[PDB]
């Protein structure tokens, strides 16, 4: 669609993806964490280690990224590559491998 | 290479293509074709629960910024393009129980006059199939491969096995497809049915 | 003893061929790409999936 | 020297490797396919299974990377990455579970 | 930093690293070659392959890295990434995993006669036949292979590695640092230059 | 599963809200497609 | 973030990863280099190998990634990737068969 191209342009101006929203200095970005277990792997015993397929679910929001739909031909949601935008650094910690 | 650079200038340069962007109207959905072939059967794996798999996908869609009259490009009727240059439906095994949710070989598309983007990737596919031990060594599986996108919706794109023809009259090709050629049966397992669902 | 069999792949320009055996035959199947008619001499064994006609008969495999 | 380095920056102002590297679209590459096999790695029986390891030789004449050795100091060879280049993309189409095509990509002779 | 900065903005002109070295024609690249063995890691006999941990030095001389010290302060060596150079593309040809690189590309250390070091580490995977007749009262005599992948001998002169007046001939083994085998124990450790005359 | 750069005063974590809500803290199962491990049963599945 | 980003605009448009962070290249950088040992994963007597998961904390002074806050909204502590700047090549020397240096590039606190 070439209205979804240009509210692309216009989004991703001046927009850098290794920075943190945040409109002032001091804010905090508040990012929500479910999980969705699809299948439960394995319980390998000799290795004491768990493999699991999950789906997370992050939750969050960035200041730079909102538009008027009714400026944009009522488009009100956008699929985006994960690498274009920021991303909480959210990792397994636990991880044994 | 005359008519074949030209082309390519002509989609990609001139007209600008957005490899980020649907081949639609923001509302409507691209209709994406699938079919399988199963090159061969490698293995199931009974204690680690898994099928190993080697399948050619075989996907189909319009994209009609990719199009051209072929009387203005020398006649030209099929053009090759590597796989990052076009849009993508991003079809993925969902029931990979390894973490290798994407193809194997990313090669090249085959794009059209009409429009049409034929792509045939094969990969090599580690899938949970769960194992029913009741009558062994007399049982018998059943496994499935789940092929979906998971960077798209259903409002985005919509799934849908190939259709083929036979003397003029279509039909979906509702079964997965062995060359009965080619094929050498695994050492193990037998195939009784192969289906095709949506 | 002779026969004339034909031998041409699919749909191409038909040709021809002397058979010393007393059946030609036509071996017909279909991969991913579309089908495959392979005609020659004799009635060999196929793989299961594949059609096969074997004829005594000159010129019958088309 | 600066020749060489004036050579391939010639040979790569208007490249393409998407285009077939023939004059014409209608004409196709000639490609020459050997295979060299330097060791039987394995025979597994049971997945059906034959690892070799195998060096796959292919040549092919590129149109648009020709040049005149007296223009350049009489260079008549130069080594280029592969990456940057038109390939044929050979595929073993009875691949079992290792690589359907080349992903080791070594430098050409041109 | 400034001196080094202008070093390298000086050096990195016109510099294509996918070009071999020769200010004359017909000149050939001398590359002394060394390995050093830090630890032998293992031989599978099953799969015919010995495992080992090793450190390869490299030494060519490149005549578009030269510098005069003086002018940059009296900078007498730069650290450079080993991808922005070039490189002589040597390999483990007798692999037995499809590994022929080395394991890290760490910086080469250029000098002001534009004479480049570099010494990479690597993990190999090399392929020796297991004589097994007197198994497991053996000895095996394995094999690492190294050669360019990409030029011939008209172009690069690969040799062994020249110490104070002496070839070294042999695998270097650290007498101090090194800990052996649990299995295995060196007993001789030769390196040989081949070059067949009708090849 | 924790930012491994950011610490509390930049980004702050909570729990995943489920299409159900009301604050939940459980892992979420769908019921229809979940094939249960043929070893293992799954009794309590919170989050913290 | 508008004050991050004219920050990291500014600090990137003249940096080079290659060379030393030192105004003059005869001073040495000074690296503190602390391991903490999160588990130990495997002794391994046959091959004689430990394995191990670390964290291998590097700390540094950058000359050239300094600023002054007040011209950046009072902005004193920033996140960065790892792959744009120098870093020391640290290398576990006693590397049996895992990685020689680090191969997972997480952010820096600057
Ligand atoms: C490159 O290496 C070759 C040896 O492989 C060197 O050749 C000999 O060097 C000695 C000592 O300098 C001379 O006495 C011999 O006359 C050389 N023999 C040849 C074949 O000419 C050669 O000098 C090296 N080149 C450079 C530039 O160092
Ligand atoms: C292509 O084929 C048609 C056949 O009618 C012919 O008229 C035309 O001149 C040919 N060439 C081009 C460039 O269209």
């Amino acid at each position: 669609s070439e209205a979804e191209g240009r509210l692309r342009e216009k989004l991703f101006s001046g927009y850098d993806s290794t920075v943190r929203p945040a409109r002032e200095v001091g804010d905090r970005v508040w990012v929500s964490i479910g999980l969705t277990l699809a299948q439960l792997i394995s319980l390998n015993e000799k290795d004491e280690e768990m493999s699991t397929k999950v789906y997370l679910d992050l939750e969050w929001t960035d200041y730079r990224l909102s538009w008027d739909p009714e400026e944009h031909e009522g488009i009100d949601s956008l699929r985006i590559s994960a690498e274009s935008v920021w991303l909480p650094d959210v990792v397994l910690l636990n991880n044994n491998d | 290479l005359n008519e074949e650079e030209r082309l390519i200038r002509h989609l990609f340069e001139e007209k600008a293509y957005n490899k980020e962007l649907r081949p639609a109207a923001h509302k409507e959905s691209v209709e994406i074709s699938l079919a399988l072939t199963l090159s061969n059967l490698i293995s199931l794996k009974e204690v680690e629960e898994t099928l190993t798999t080697n399948v050619w996908i075989e996907q189909g869609w319009t994209d009609s910024r990719l199009q051209w009259d072929a009387e203005d490009f020398g006649n030209i009727s099929v053009l090759r393009l590597p796989a990052d240059m076009v849009w993508l439906p991003e079809i993925v095994l969902e029931n990979n129980n390894d973490g290798s949710f994407q193809i194997s070989y990313s090669c090249n598309v085959l794009i059209y006059p009409s429009g049409s983007v034929y792509w045939l990737p094969p990969a090599i596919f580690r899938s949970s199939c769960p194992i029913s031990v009741t009558y062994f060594p007399f049982d018998w599986q059943n496994c499935s491969l789940k092929f979906s996108s998971l960077k798209y919706t259903t409002k985005e794109i919509t799934l849908s096995l190939k259709q083929a023809e036979e003397d003029g009259r279509s039909y979906p090709v509702e079964w997965i497809i062995i060359d009965p050629e080619g094929f050498t049966e695994n050492g193990e397992w037998e195939i009784v049915h192969r289906p095709a669902r949506v | 003893g002779s026969m004339i069999c034909y031998n041409q792949q699919s749909s191409q320009p038909p040709t021809t061929k002397t058979c010393s055996e007393t059946s030609c035959y036509k071996k017909t199947w279909r991969d991913h790409r579309g089908t495959i008619i392979e005609r020659g001499c004799g009635c060999p064994k196929v793989k299961p999936g594949i059609k096969l006609h074997c004829c005594r008969t000159d010129k019958c495999n088309n | 020297s600066e020749h060489e380095t004036r050579l391939v920056a010639k040979l790569f102002e208007d490249y393409n490797s998407v285009v077939r590297p023939v004059e014409d679209h209608r004409q196709a590459v000639e490609v020459t396919v050997g295979l060299q096999l330097i060791q039987l790695i394995n025979v597994d029986e049971v997945n059906q299974i034959v690892t070799t390891n195998v060096r796959l030789k292919q040549q092919w004449v590129d149109y648009n990377l020709k040049w005149n050795p007296d223009d350049y100091g009489g260079v008549k060879k130069i080594h280029i990455p592969s990456e940057k280049i038109w390939r044929p993309d050979l595929v073993l189409y009875n691949n079992a579970d290792g690589d359907f095509a080349i992903v080791k990509f070594t430098k050409v002779l041109l | 930093r400034n001196q080094e900065e202008r070093l390298l903005g000086d050096l990195m002109q016109g510099y294509n690293p996918h070009l071999r070295p020769a200010e004359h024609d017909s000149d050939v690249v001398n590359v002394s070659l060394k390995l050093t063995l830090t630890n032998l890691i293992s031989l599978n006999e099953r799969e015919e392959a010995l495992t080992t941990n090793v450190w390869i030095e490299m030494q060519w001389c490149d005549y578009r890295l030269r510098w005069d010290p003086r002018d940059y302060g009296g900078l007498w060596v730069l650290r450079v990434p080993s991808t922005m150079v070039w490189r002589p593309d040597i390999v483990l040809e007798n692999n037995v995993d499809g590994v022929f690189e080395v394991a890290l590309y760490c910086n080469v250390l250029v000098s002001p006669d534009g004479c480049v070091y570099w010494l990479p580490p690597a993990i190999f995977r090399s392929s020796c036949p297991v004589s097994v007749t007197f198994f497991p009262f053996d000895w095996q005599n394995c094999s690492l292979i190294f050669q360019s992948q990409t030029y011939s001998t008209n172009e690069i002169n690969l040799q062994l590695s020249q110490e104070d007046g002496q070839t070294i001939e042999w695998i270097f083994i650290d007498p101090e640092a090194f800990t052996e085998n649990g299995e295995w124990a060196i007993r001789h450790r030769p390196a040989k230059m081949l070059l067949d005359e009708a090849a | 599963f924790s930012s491994y750069s950011y610490d509390s005063s930049e980004v702050s974590l909570q729990t995943g809200l489920s299409p159900e809500g009301q604050e939940r803290q459980e892992v979420y199962i769908h019921e229809g497609t979940f094939i249960e491990n043929g070893q293992w049963e799954i009794i309590h599945k919170p989050s913290r």
